[PDB]
């Protein structure tokens, strides 16, 4: 859970790791936390997975009915308001703190929403257990009117660092670029590799015990 | 039953004669309200005069109240043509969804979808035998995110067009013609570096309109026009010292 | 999920063809069982599997609903319910119920059914294995090899990790499950009153009930 | 007050009757002819389809023989619009009971139920009749396989022959001159076929026309229908014996 | 008029929305009410000369001016019920104003939400509409005073002045003969006086210290409603001529 | 967070420090804190962010349903033509100015938009508002709405979040009856900058908003302080 | 005429609602029913009605509070809603506050209770008008029609022959200042007898009469009490 | 008592009052669907009209998703509130099961409510027939949806006025493996030749499935192409 997210010149760039934990222990190493609200907008999410990837989906088909009732492309702040709005509701108890960026009339703009129903527009953030780790790298390198090139890695280095420094948090890392024409959601970007594979060894065929075989064959 | 009182039921010819009524009743008034669009720009006029109703008519009424023209949002405007009592409902049922939309989606209602969701509830009324139309024609404008100048006409009958140089009233069957003929001048003339221009091209061209579909002389307090052109994107009533001004350029 | 009941459902996934697997205890209280019959995999459709693991009584109400929208789905349909369309409607059933919970974990396993030519003589095409793995709530946690639950997940995560291999047969995908699951019952002490593996192909169905330690 | 716009559609004639009851009736003595046969394999449920277009995609669908579960189906005879609506409650209604009981409705349960709702409408609530009658075959472990009649008054009937629909009385009267007892699932859909030709005084079908299904449960229900295909050897095996 | 006249949601033929016609000769035949403008003060005046051969109403309990907000003054013309719903509908407004913004409803908005308030029983089958037009009337020091008229069917208008009533028009053709915004609100009660002689079809006579009775909102009442008190009606009752 | 409110001759005057802190932990620096409501007044919002964005929200849905319910049908003002710096001192003065549709016809009160709030949040909700703006009646004013919605007009200042109580005796020596808008401005900018010398809670820059008769400058400050003592 | 009667929301075309003025005639057929104030006191007199002479005759005055009683004219079953009504509104008056229900404010609670019932078409206005008379600080006599209507009176009657009973006190211009209840109480009972028919049954006995004044809550008058007054009628 | 059904059967057994709404629906401009081997077609004639209109803001061809568009033919108000009515089942759908809802399940809720109005009290049958078309993984569809609340499924169908003459038109001109270029070929010609005074530009609309492609309506520069024959 190390999402983060930063303004350039003309897109939004959106990135996020790639585990979904327990608490002791990690489920997979290769979730997409990044979701798809519209062609202009991304959002990505922390908290708990249950009420985040409802909330997601929720707001995803309101914004396209939305934008289907409407004839122009959706706004940023719409989201933003429905979001809140339905946190607000649920005092705090569906928690999911979100940064949502996209592109629209205005300029490319990012919102982080917190789990109590409070947003904040940002040139960049971050969320989740390794958001710490993740914003300190942020600070230290984050410019005005960055390159798409150039910010795309900076995000890298944001997450990378999120990935290392907390246990939270790790596998590969993500990125989606968020610029008015399209998106480009690249699933797998990073997570280097030479460990000490394991070997595969099948157990044969004459294992297991079977007391019963109740074969059928079905069409 | 031969009962075609109904708000719905259809006639045997599939048509609802209802709807015929509620438009007849807004012909009734004979209340003329021109609108035209123009770039980046979009004007609206009503006359300023009592609906021709039961009650007597203007003795010691001040005339600055009798309007025909409202706003919606500081950014939309309306011109409801009708009833009284039912275009003083409309524009509050009006007011209520760009008040609505705004809280619920955090931007301004479009000038298109504003009058598109009041003819989903104008529909309501045309299917649900149990109430009656509002007997109200409105043309809203406004501007779109893109500064692009809008115009739209709903009716009685839950029908949401949208002109670009539009009128409503009682003479809508000729007043077409002179409305599509007057504007083809602005095309003609393709000089095309009119800048910021209403005032002196969509204002007075529809003044020009109003003066030729009724055929009076349209006294400077006997009108009013409302812009809601790019620079301003607000919906200022235009006041009386410069509608005569173009009401001077009869040259 | 509760230690009461304690039970666990493992899926997995081979070259064309997937395996669905579960212990068969239903313990009364936590050190306690009743019955070693109750079977936690259920057949929504002829190829969506889901696997049920958590407290009983949630296993149960949910089945019924589950099989009951799978059932009214199809039949509103003519056309056979597939996995993907299943998984969702699995996460939100879980998600109505955010604040009075479903104590289920549950696994949905089952082939994909794309839809292409297959030839200029074919109408339908090969199969995908497709695993998911949800909590109460319903998280998505889709995957594309063996998905755990139950009170022995983290006993499975391990030795699922440690033994799973890329793609295998029907013969060898029903093997590594096997002993994936009964060497990990083994070190439940509230689980693994005998396990029931169930590896499904295209064409056919297999059931086995392994000779499960019994302790 | 609309009271002079009333039609009191759930209000008694002077001899007793209900008139939009009464015009239901007639409503559904227009609709094509649906026929019902039990035979010792399965239940035949075999309906008309009226010609609309050859422009009908009439491939993977037809509006009368719908399936209602997976042991019972329906084929319906008079308004196809709110057919639908009662197809879509019976739905509901064998398999909630499903969720509730933990097994399969029997059919002589769901039909009280679904006449239950279609005599509702004609009992309280100032709305018109549903306009539509429709058997309801299906295979039940207790009673085996059943057929029954339903109507819009609400009031159903099990049968072994039923052929409601246009001119029901001609194939009503070749059902119960030839309707054996004792029938093989063949012999049953070639009488299908008998009495689906002489209801619409045609001497051949046509198989753009009528389709057939049945149950012919073999321990598991198998419910199958027929695609055009499968009648033509329907309609050779036909015009060889007839 | 051939069966369009029934309910007030029907439209006739020619467009003109019966029913609500009716109600305008409802209140046409009905106690005539006065409000006009003066430099000083809003005086209203009602003339009750229905109540005239009775001779057992107490001499000054019948009174249709009505205040809101003590500084508002509300009249009507027509049933004196329904008015006094809307009075209730009115004062419940400004209630409701004060409870959210700690201020005095102000008269503009105040009109308009009595209109739609009047307006919407005329939207229905069973809703009767209302049979009153109201007359609604505030003085301020800084802007003058304004009169509205919310005739049935919504329609508030702005007035410098109105008569609402069974002689309106005989009233209005006596009023307008001076511009009362520049008369001062004390002499303009001797005024008033002359037409309620005169232009009153005999109803009163001589005898009306009881049948008549009036208020203002002007500055001797400190811009707030009071009613005359009739030691300034007799003076005023120097209508002795020919 | 800090939140002041200045009344000086002409107007009235707003500043907050920017930052949203969430236990020793600042969530995001810059935050908005005064919001617009209308172009005639702003709203200093404190206490928990979520309930007083929330709030700020439902106000502003009030706010454009009176002010286009108010209206008057026709024209008014027919003739008439009533209308009448620091310089980067302070440096890092971000600026600019915007002026309103002037006459006050169709913009509401204050005290209107002040008892929404009351009637708004008389509930178990903890924010705390000052309320500042311009009004055709009462010139300027400045509400301060209390945390359980207690609204008094503050006649002179008005201060309130974490910050206020460290210079609740700066100001109200300093203070002056009719200060000039210079004096005020410096005024302001000091008591904020006092206020986040002093307190874990300051902000970043700082954001302060002029509301006069018929315009409102908005200005945000970069700096901090260093006593020579 | 035929058309514009069924329900109670059709105007006629001279804007009269006719279900409402033929509710206003059934008060015309109830037994003759007169109400007099003095300067401290009010006086209400009604002839109950006997259907049969082995009937007892019906009940025509209620009371409401200490100090208001009214006398129902019109659908017997129409005025009990209103009594209790009205009874359940001066106790929670002195529930809720501990004052005497202001009696103009009470007529406007119970003039309105008729008008709820004229704008509905589901209901029917009340066939009963009443004669709300009561010394709240002074005395006071109202009336409301079935209509939403209401007055404040010096004198009324009901229906029956009050047109008759109407000129003997419209002609009377003494009330105001007649103090001795005595010779109060005289003239409304001659008022009520001069509505009663003639060469028909005489007012006697069972005829109602209850006072209510300054310090008089509102009393019935006693049989034997009530005898005697009906002796100096004779006269 | 203000909830009864106005439609009601006749003594001859027909519901009268849906005879009715299909007599409007039999004098509107004629929409038309044809389905091909790769893509489906809807065409519908929208009268060449006054150059006041803006003719991008009505359009009767609107889309409900991704692959599934939709025409009418009757009163345009009932089509406004059943498209919007019908993206709603479109995304409730969706919010359920992951995949874009198909053509059957959403006429089938669609037809339910076209017969709610049918049978329910107090309102009128809708006066407009639909044509939904899409794109599924069970191939291509069109269906037409009438007032009275029953859908058929079609290959090619018209609904507008004098559709009896148009529908023997393509009976005689279509195939079931006819390409998508020709389908719109025939689809140009057949609202060619009913349309009366031919200057069929300006005043036609096409939209197109595309064999799995999202669906697009064409605009007029990629109209007037195919209007050469």
């Amino acid at each position: 859970t190390t999402i983060c997210g930063l303004v350039c010149q003309n897109a939004v760039i959106l990135g996020a790791d790639t585990r979904a934990t327990e608490g002791p222990i990690v489920a997979d190493k290769n979730c997409s936390k990044l979701h798809y609200i519209s062609k202009n907008i991304w959002c990505a999410g922390a908290g708990v997975a249950g009420d985040l990837e409802h909330t997601t989906l929720w707001l995803q088909h309101n914004v396209e009915l939305h934008r289907l009732n409407t004839n122009t492309q959706p706004r940023v702040s719409m989201c933003v308001s429905r979001l809140t709005q339905e946190l607000f509701k649920y005092q705090g108890y569906k928690v999911c703190a979100i940064v949502l960026g996209g592109v629209d009339v205005n300029g490319p703009q990012l919102y982080g929403i917190h789990p109590h129903g409070s947003s904040c527009l940002l040139p960049f953030t971050a969320l989740g257990s390794g958001s710490l780790n993740a914003m300190a790298v942020l600070e230290a390198k984050y410019r005005d009117n960055m390159t798409i090139e150039e910010g795309k890695n900076l995000v890298c280095e944001a997450i990378c660092a999120g990935i290392f420094n907390d246990l939270g948090s790790g596998g590969n890392v993500d990125i989606c670029v968020i610029t008015k024409d399209s998106y480009q959601h690249i699933r797998p970007y990073k997570e280097p590799n030479m460990r000490l594979y394991h070997l595969p060894h099948p157990t044969i065929y004459p294992k297991g015990t079977t007391p019963i075989l109740s074969e059928k064959i079905e069409y | 039953s031969m009962y075609d009182r109904h708000l719905t039921i259809f006639s045997p010819d599939g048509n609802l004669y209802q709807i015929e009524y509620a438009i007849k009743a807004v012909k009734n008034t004979n209340i003329t309200s021109v609108g035209v669009k123009g770039e980046n720009c979009a004007v609206i006029i009503s006359q300023k005069k009592m609906a021709t109703q039961y009650i007597s008519q203007d003795k010691l009424l001040d005339y600055n109240n009798i309007t025909n023209i409202y706003n919606i949002t500081d950014e939309i405007g309306c011109s409801m043509v009708g009833m009284p009592g039912d275009c003083l409902s409309m524009v509050y049922k009006a007011r209520s969804e760009a008040s609505e939309f705004l809280y619920s989606n955090g931007y301004n209602v479009n000038a298109e979808t504003l009058c598109r969701n009041i003819c989903d509830k104008i529909q309501v009324y045309t299917q649900h035998a149990y109430m009656r139309l509002h007997a109200c024609s409105g043309m809203i404008i406004g501007i779109d995110e893109n500064n692009k100048p809008e115009l739209f006409k709903f009716d009685p009958s839950g029908f949401c067009a949208g002109y670009r140089a539009c009128v409503i009233g009682n003479k809508e069957q000729e007043s077409i013609s002179v409305l599509e003929r007057l504007l083809e001048k602005r095309k003609k003339k393709i000089q095309q570096e009119t800048i910021d221009e209403d005032i002196r091209n969509t204002t007075i061209l529809a003044i020009e309109a109003l003066q030729t579909i009724l055929a009076f002389d349209l006294k400077a307090s006997e009108i009013e026009v409302a812009i809601v052109s790019t620079k301003n994107r607000n919906f200022t009533q235009i006041s009386e010292k410069e509608i005569d001004n173009y009401l001077t350029y009869i040259a | 999920i509760y230690n009461y009941n304690g039970g666990c459902v493992l899926g997995m996934s081979g070259s064309n063809c997937v395996a669905i697997a579960c212990d068969l205890r239903l313990g009364a209280n936590t050190f306690t069982t009743v019955s070693t019959k109750f079977s936690k995999i259920f057949k929504m459709n002829n190829n969506v599997y889901v696997g049920l693991s958590g407290l009983a009584t949630d296993i149960q109400t949910l089945y019924e609903i589950l099989r009951y929208r799978v059932n009214l789905y199809e039949v509103r349909q003519d056309a056979e319910m597939d996995v993907e369309c299943f998984a969702n409607m699995l996460s939100s059933i879980l998600y109505s119920n955010r604040f009075s919970p479903y104590f289920v974990n549950p696994i949905v396993v089952g082939f994909k059914l794309k839809h292409y030519v297959d030839e200029e003589g074919e109408k339908k095409v090969n199969y995908e294995p497709y695993l998911t793995a949800y909590d109460l709530i319903g998280a998505k946690c889709e995957t594309r090899d063996f998905v755990v639950n139950g009170v022995t997940s983290e006993q499975l995560f391990g030795m699922c990790e440690s033994l799973y291999v890329k793609d295998q047969d029907e013969n060898g995908l029903f093997e590594t499950i096997s002993q994936c699951l009964l060497s990990a019952l083994d070190r439940d002490c509230i689980s693994g009153w005998g396990a029931e593996v169930l590896v499904l192909t295209p064409e056919k169905i297999i059931k086995k009930k392994l000779k499960a330690r019994m302790d | 007050m609309a009271r002079r716009y009333d039609s009191r559609t759930t209000t008694f004639s002077p001899e007793g009757r209900l008139y939009q009851v009464e015009y239901a009736l007639e409503a559904i003595n227009n609709a094509s002819i649906t026929i019902g046969l039990i035979t010792k394999d399965g239940v035949i449920l075999g309906a008309d389809k009226v010609f609309i277009s050859k422009l009908i995609d009439k491939a993977n669908n037809y509006e009368k023989i719908y399936k209602i579960d997976k042991h019972i189906f329906c084929g319906v005879a008079g308004l196809n619009a709110d057919a639908n609506i009662l197809i879509n409650q019976s739905r509901l209604y064998a398999q909630r009971y499903l969720y509730n009981y933990n097994e399969v409705q029997p059919v002589s349960q769901l039909v009280v139920q679904i006449c239950d709702i279609k005599q509702s409408y004609t009992q309280y609530g100032g709305l018109r009749p549903y306009g539509v009658s429709f058997l309801i075959g299906g295979y039940d472990t207790k009673d085996g396989y059943q057929l029954y009649h339903t109507d819009p008054s609400g009031n159903y009937s099990g049968w072994f022959a039923t052929a409601i629909g246009t001119n029901n009385l001609t194939a009503s009267s070749v059902l119960k001159q030839e309707w054996k007892n004792d029938m093989t699932l063949e012999e049953g859909l070639l009488l299908a076929l008998k009495t689906l030709a002489k209801s619409t005084d045609t001497e051949i079908p046509k198989s753009e026309k009528i389709e057939l299904a049945y149950l012919t449960n073999k321990d598991g229900e198998v419910y199958q229908k027929y695609l055009t295909e499968k009648e033509i050897e329907e309609l050779i095996k036909l015009y060889t014996q007839k | 008029s051939a069966g369009y006249d029934l309910s007030v949601s029907t439209f006739s033929p020619d467009g003109r929305l019966y029913q609500v016609e009716y109600i305008y000769k409802s209140i046409n035949n009905n106690n005539t009410a006065l409000c006009l403008e003066c430099k000083d003060g809003i005086i209203c005046c009602c003339i009750n000369s229905n109540m005239d051969k009775n001779k057992m109403i107490k001499k000054n309990s019948y009174n249709r001016i009505y205040h809101v907000n003590n500084n508002i003054i509300i009249t009507y013309s027509g049933f004196d019920g329904d008015a006094r719903n809307i009075i209730d509908r009115a004062r419940s407004e400004a209630n409701t104003y004060y409870y959210n913004f700690h201020t005095n409803i102000p008269l503009h908005i105040l009109v308009n939400r009595i209109s739609l308030y009047i307006h919407a029983y005329t939207l229905y089958w069973h809703m009767r509409p209302f049979a009153a037009s109201i007359i609604i009337s505030s003085f301020n020091e800084k802007d003058k005073g304004d009169i509205y008229c919310i005739e049935p069917n919504g329609a508030c208008y702005k007035y410098s002045g109105i008569v609402i009533g069974k002689n309106k028009e005989m009233f209005k053709t006596e009023i307008e003969k001076k511009d009362y915004k520049d008369i001062n609100v004390r002499d303009a009660i001797e005024d008033i006086y002359k037409f309620i002689l005169t232009s009153d079809d005999h109803m009163n006579k001589n005898n009306l210290q009881n049948l008549v009775n009036f208020s203002w909102i002007c500055k001797e009442s400190s811009y707030e409603f009071q009613n005359i008190h009739e030691e300034i009606l007799t003076p005023a009752l120097n209508k002795a001529v020919e | 967070t800090t939140i002041i409110g200045i009344i000086y001759d002409n107007g009235v005057m707003l500043a907050c420090d920017s930052r949203t802190s969430s236990g020793t932990f600042i969530s995001n620096k810059c935050s908005r804190k005064i919001n617009r409501i209308n172009e005639n007044l702003y709203v200093c919002r404190s206490g928990a962010s979520a309930h007083s964005q929330k709030i700020i929200e439902i106000i502003k849905h009030y706010c454009v349903s009176m002010k286009n319910e108010n209206r008057k049908k026709g024209r008014f003002h027919e003739g008439e033509t009533i209308y009448d710096d620091n310089n980067l001192v302070t440096k890092n003065k971000y600026f600019y100015e915007d002026k309103f549709n002037d006459y006050n016809p169709l913009v509401e009160n204050v005290a209107h938009i002040t008892k929404k709030i009351i009637y708004t949040n008389n509930n178990f909700l903890s924010c705390a508002l000052i309320f500042g703006g311009y009004d055709k009646i009462k010139k300027q004013q400045l509400y301060a709405v209390n945390l359980n919605g207690s609204i008094i007009e503050k006649h002179d200042f008005a201060v309130s979040g974490s910050g206020s109580i460290y210079i609740q005796s700066y100001l109200q020596d300093k203070y002056k009856k009719f200060m000039t808008k210079k004096e005020c401005f410096n005024l302001i900018l000091n008591c904020v900058k006092y206020a986040m010398h002093n307190d874990n809670s300051s902000g970043g820059l700082i954001r302060i908003v002029n509301i006069t008769k018929s315009f409102v400058e908005e200005f945000t400050v970069v700096n901090t302080q260093m006593n020579f003592q | 005429r035929n058309l514009y009667d069924t329900d109670n929301i059709i105007y006629s075309p001279e804007g009269r609602l006719y279900q409402v003025e033929y509710a206003s005639e059934a008060i015309k057929q109830g037994t003759c029913a007169v109400a007099i104030k003095s300067k401290d006191y009010v006086v209400v007199s009604g002839l109950k009605k006997c259907i049969s002479k082995l009937s007892f005759p019906q009940e025509k005055i209620f009371k409401i509070d200490d100090y208001i009683g009214i006398s129902m004219s019109g659908i017997t079953s129409d005025a009990k809603v209103l009594t209790k009504f009205m009874q359940n509104e001066c106790l929670s008056h002195k529930f809720l506050y501990n004052e005497n229900i202001n009696i103009e404010s009470l007529v406007r609670s119970v003039a309105d209770k008729y008008q709820k019932n004229t704008q509905k078409s589901s209901k029917r206005a009340f066939g009963v008008g009443l004669m709300i008379a009561a010394y709240h600080n002074e005395p006071c006599i109202f009336e409301t029609r079935p209509n939403g209507s209401y007055f404040e009176y010096d004198a009324l009657s009901f229906g029956a022959r009050s047109h008759a009973s109407k000129t003997y006190l419209e002609k009377n211009l003494h009330l105001f200042e007649e103090c001795s209840l005595e010779e109060l109480i005289l003239h409304c009972l001659k008022a009520l007898k001069c509505s009663l028919s003639s060469e028909s049954e005489l007012t006697i006995s069972n005829t109602a009469l209850a006072v209510v004044g300054k310090n008089h809550p509102w009393q019935e008058i006693s049989s034997l009490q009530l005898e005697e007054y009906l002796s100096k009628v004779k006269m | 008592e203000y909830s009864f059904s106005l439609t009601t059967f006749s003594p001859t057994g027909k519901l009268v009052q849906i005879e009715y709404a299909l007599n409007r629906v039999s004098s509107s401009s004629p929409a038309l669907g044809i389905r091909a081997k790769n893509g489906v077609i809807i065409a519908t004639e929208k009268k060449s009209p006054n150059e006041l209109i803006e003719e991008n803001s009505i359009f009767k061809i609107q889309q409900i998703s991704e692959h599934i568009g939709i025409v009418y033919a009757g009163m345009p108000g009932d089509f406004r509130v059943l498209l919007k009515r019908a993206r709603k089942e479109a995304i409730r759908y969706s919010l359920q099961y992951g995949s874009e809802i198909l053509v059957k399940e959403l006429v089938k809720i669609i037809a339910s409510i076209v017969q709610e109005f049918t049978q329910t009290g107090g309102v009128r049958p809708f006066g407009l027939s639909l044509l939904i078309c899409g794109v599924d993984v069970y191939g291509y569809h069109l269906y037409q949806i009438d007032p009275s609340g029953c859908y058929f499924n079609w290959m090619a169908t018209c609904v507008g006025k004098d559709y009896q003459n148009n529908m023997s038109f393509l009976e005689k001109r279509y195939n079931k493996d006819i390409e998508i270029e020709d389908a719109i070929h025939t689809a140009i010609l057949t609202l060619k030749e009913s349309y009366e005074g031919v200057l069929n530009e300006k005043n036609i609309e096409i939209g197109v499935a595309y064999d799995n492609k999202p669906f697009k309506i064409l605009t007029q520069n990629e109209i007037k192409d195919y209007l050469i024959e």
